[PDB]
């Protein structure tokens, strides 16, 4: 299992950012794709998760109503959409994967595979 | 979901003697102190029952034929259930029996079954009563037509008889204390009727559901760190036989005669005596 | 739910390093430990409070008792200078600690 993300990039403030994470071929059959962001100067922060093989997306309470985590089985790509970007959203966005699809089993595992991280920064001009 | 295991060792299988195991109650009629002759799908007396005993061991799909006698003498509770069907994929109906500590779940759905179906078993903070199960049995389950939840039926020998007749899947079971490790015990123990399921499906193949523990983890590889699946069980096949069953005073089948075993049993079934 | 973690722990090379993680009844919960080098992805070094993933060296060890989860490194060598994140699972949501910057003296 290898997770490959999109490129580091800059977006307008209040724009829509669409961060991809391309997994391996057989990854989405039995994995949970979590999205975890890391602001520069602060620690890790869980944003959400998606189970694509049974198609649910759970979100953190801080990011609820703002982010939407989707998946595409045909391209094997887990997408994370974050709208209404402010200046506090400049972060490295990692996709991680767990070797489980039942969310109660997720405590018995860790995020063993991680993406390289997408550096998303914002700018008015 | 599906974990693809590679380089699977075939399960070693010996041939044990059946003795007089696998007799069940053929109906739900109380009979007291009689000899009842019945013609049904019975495991024949002293038949070759195949014993699967035990890296990575293969979990074989076995034929169903006319019904399966399934025995197990286990203490680790590695056997969790069985799947039944013909193609064992989404093109046909399939039957799934899964036990846990509190319930048994019986589902006839369209399962796209995994090639190595199992349950990941996890103990929360090494608490033996806090056991959680992860279903690694099927990748999808669509157009599901039957579901049934009841009490679980899984030193102690556990015997089951599975029949699929007249649109009904019939399960009979018995749990008895034994003091043998090698082969099946002698003596007699009739299997009481456990459940009749109106499911009306075609069953030609079946497979045992195993319970595996994730022992260690390798990042990126989901097929690593599970236990070997070393399970031992006895499989025999039912044949249409006539049996002379002895019902005692309290209505319990205590002894039986397989009428086609030898000329003495033929004489016993002709005379209706033992 | 919040997890508290010391901001920095400094050790000599070859000595035992201890990194704590406090939380409200964390001993009843599973805590993972992640290692992140500067400019790299996080690496899972401890899961289920004491179990190592394969490929992690055997000097990493973990414990979780009462309100504290401890990551211990026996014989700290030059490649352990990183950030260490304590992570727990609360109400089927991952929660991360503040992260301890473990540095190696020179
Ligand atoms: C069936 O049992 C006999 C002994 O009764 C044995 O010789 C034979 O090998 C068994 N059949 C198979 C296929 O092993
Ligand atoms: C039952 O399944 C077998 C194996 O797939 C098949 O050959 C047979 O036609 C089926 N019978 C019915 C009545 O569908
Ligand atoms: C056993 O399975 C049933 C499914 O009907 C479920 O309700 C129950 O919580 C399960 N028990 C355990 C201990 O997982
Ligand atoms: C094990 O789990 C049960 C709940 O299923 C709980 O009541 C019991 O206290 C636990 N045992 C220990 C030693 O914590
Ligand atoms: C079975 O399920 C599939 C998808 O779930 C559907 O396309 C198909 O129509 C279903 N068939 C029946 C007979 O319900
Ligand atoms: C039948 O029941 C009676 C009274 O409950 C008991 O004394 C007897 O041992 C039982 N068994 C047989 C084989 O008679």
């Amino acid at each position: 299992v290898q997770l490959v993300q999109s490129g580091a990039e800059v977006k307008k403030a209040g724009s829509s950012v669409k961060v991809s994470c391309k997994a391996s071929g057989g990854t989405f059959s039995s994995h949970t794709i979590t999205w975890v962001r890391q602001a520069p100067g602060q620690g890790l922060e869980w944003m959400g998760r998606i189970i694509p093989i049974l198609g649910i997306a759970n979100y953190a309470q801080k990011f609820q109503g703002r982010v939407t985590i989707t998946a595409d089985k045909s391209t094997s790509t887990a997408y994370m959409e974050l709208s209404s970007l402010r200046s506090e959203d400049t972060a490295v966005y990692y996709c991680a994967s767990l070797q489980t699809v039942d969310t109660a089993i997720e405590k018995y595992y860790g995020m063993d595979v991680w993406g390289q991280g997408t550096t998303v920064t914002v700018s008015s001009a | 979901q599906c974990v693809n295991f590679t380089n699977r060792t075939q399960l070693p299988s010996a041939y044990t003697n059946s003795f007089t195991r696998g007799v069940y109650y053929p109906d739900k009629v109380f009979r007291s102190s009689v000899l009842h002759s019945t013609q049904d799908l019975f495991l024949p007396f002293f038949s070759n029952v195949t014993w699967f005993h035990a890296k990575r061991f293969d979990n074989p799909v076995l034929p169903f034929n006319d019904g399966v006698y399934f025995a197990s003498t286990e203490k680790s509770n590695i056997i969790r259930g069985w799947i039944f069907g013909t193609t064992l994929d989404s093109k046909t109906q399939s039957l799934l029996i899964v036990n846990n500590a509190t319930n048994v779940v019986i589902k006839v759905c369209e399962f796209q079954f995994c090639n190595y179906p199992f349950l990941g078993v996890y103990y929360h903070k090494n608490n033996k009563s806090w056991m959680e199960s992860e279903f690694r049995v099927y990748s999808s389950a669509n157009n599901c037509t039957f579901e049934y939840v009841s009490q679980p039926f899984l030193k102690n020998l556990s015997e089951f008889v599975f029949k699929n007749i007249d649109g009904y899947f019939k399960i009979y079971s018995k749990h008895t204390p034994i003091n043998l490790v090698r082969d099946l015990p002698q003596g007699f123990s009739a299997l009481e009727p456990l459940v009749d399921l109106p499911i009306g499906i075609n069953i030609t193949r079946f497979q045992t559901l195993l319970a595996l523990h994730r022992s260690y983890l390798t990042p990126g590889d989901s097929s690593s760190g599970w236990t070997a699946g070393a399970a031992a069980y006895y499989v025999g096949y039912l044949q249409p036989r006539t049996f002379l069953l002895k019902y005692n005073e309290n209505g319990t089948i205590t002894d039986a005669v397989d009428c086609a075993l030898d000329p003495l049993s033929e004489t016993k079934c002709t005379l209706k005596s033992f | 739910y919040e997890l508290t973690q010391p901001p920095s722990v400094s050790v000599s090379p070859g000595q035992t390093a201890s990194i704590t993680c406090s939380g409200d009844k964390l001993g009843d919960k599973y805590a993972c430990w992640y290692q992140q080098k500067p400019g790299q992805s996080p690496v899972l070094v401890i899961y289920q409070d004491n179990k190592r993933p394969s490929g992690i060296p055997e000097r990493f060890s973990g414990s979780n008792s009462g309100n504290t989860a401890t990551l211990t490194i026996s014989g700290t060598q030059a490649m352990d200078e990183a950030d260490y994140y304590c992570q727990a699972w609360d109400s089927s949501t991952a929660v991360f600690g503040g992260g301890t910057k473990l540095t190696v003296l020179g």
